[PDB]
C-alpha cells in the first residue's frame, strides 16, 4: 500500500534509486510512460534491473495473465507471498523482496 | 544473449537524431527505448515502445551542443511480461 508506489519517475530514476539505495530483491511500482495508462513493477535482481508490465484495464490489474486484481496492492501482496511464479525467458525467478518506500 | 548490439546514431540534426540497432541473438518481442540528458539521472526522459519488428527509431526536440544518453531494452512476452538488458550510448548534439 502506498510508500512503495513512486508515482513521479522514469525508467531511469527508478533504476538508480534501486541500483543506489535498495538492494537484490528491491522493487518499486511506477507509471508506465510508454504504455499509459498501465503500470510498471521495477525489480533490482543480481546487481541490473527488471521492468515488469502491469495491465490496467480499469476494472482489474494483472500481468497479462494470471489472477486479476481489484488494487495494486493486492497484486504485489499476492507476487511476494507467491514466490517463484514470476521467471524470466530464461527460466530466473524474479524476487519481490523488499519493497523501496517513499 | 538478450542484449541489443550495435546501437548507432545514423543521422543527427542539432534537434533531432535518427538510431539503429541489430536485434540480439534470443529474438525480441519488443523494444524500449529511452533517452534524456546525461548527468539528469533520469529526470524528465522519454521513453517509447516499438515491435520486435522495427530495428530504427527517430528522436526528436533535443536541444543542440547538448550531451543525450540513448538507452535500448530488450523486451518479451510471456509470465510474465518484461523488459531489461538495455544497451546505452551517449551523443552530443
Amino acid at each position: 500500500s502506498r510508500r512503495w508506489f513512486h508515482p513521479n519517475i522514469t525508467g531511469v530514476e527508478a533504476e538508480n534509486l534501486l541500483l543506489t539505495r535498495g538492494v537484490d530483491g528491491s522493487f518499486l511500482a511506477r507509471p508506465s510512460k510508454s504504455n499509459p495508462g498501465d503500470f510498471t513493477l521495477s525489480v533490482r535482481r543480481n546487481g541490473a534491473v527488471t521492468h515488469i508490465k502491469i495491465q490496467n484495464t480499469g476494472d482489474y490489474y494483472d500481468l497479462y495473465g494470471g489472477e486479476k486484481f481489484a488494487t495494486l496492492a493486492e497484486l504485489v501482496q499476492y507476487y511476494m507471498e507467491h514466490h517463484g511464479q514470476l521467471k524470466e525467458k530464461n527460466g530466473d525467478v524474479i524476487e519481490l523482496k523488499y519493497p523501496l518506500n517513499k | 544473449s538478450s542484449v541489443p548490439t550495435k546501437l548507432e546514431v545514423v543521422a543527427a540534426t542539432p534537434t533531432s537524431l535518427l538510431i539503429s540497432w541489430d536485434a540480439p541473438a534470443v529474438t525480441v518481442d519488443y523494444y524500449v527505448i529511452t533517452y534524456g540528458e546525461t548527468g539528469s539521472g533520469g529526470y524528465a526522459w522519454q521513453e517509447f515502445e516499438v515491435p520486435g519488428s522495427k530495428s530504427t527509431a527517430t528522436i526528436s526536440g533535443l536541444k543542440p551542443g547538448v550531451d543525450y544518453t540513448i538507452t535500448v531494452y530488450a523486451g518479451y512476452y510471456g509470465y510474465p511480461t518484461y523488459y531489461s538488458s538495455p544497451i546505452s550510448i551517449n551523443y552530443r548534439t
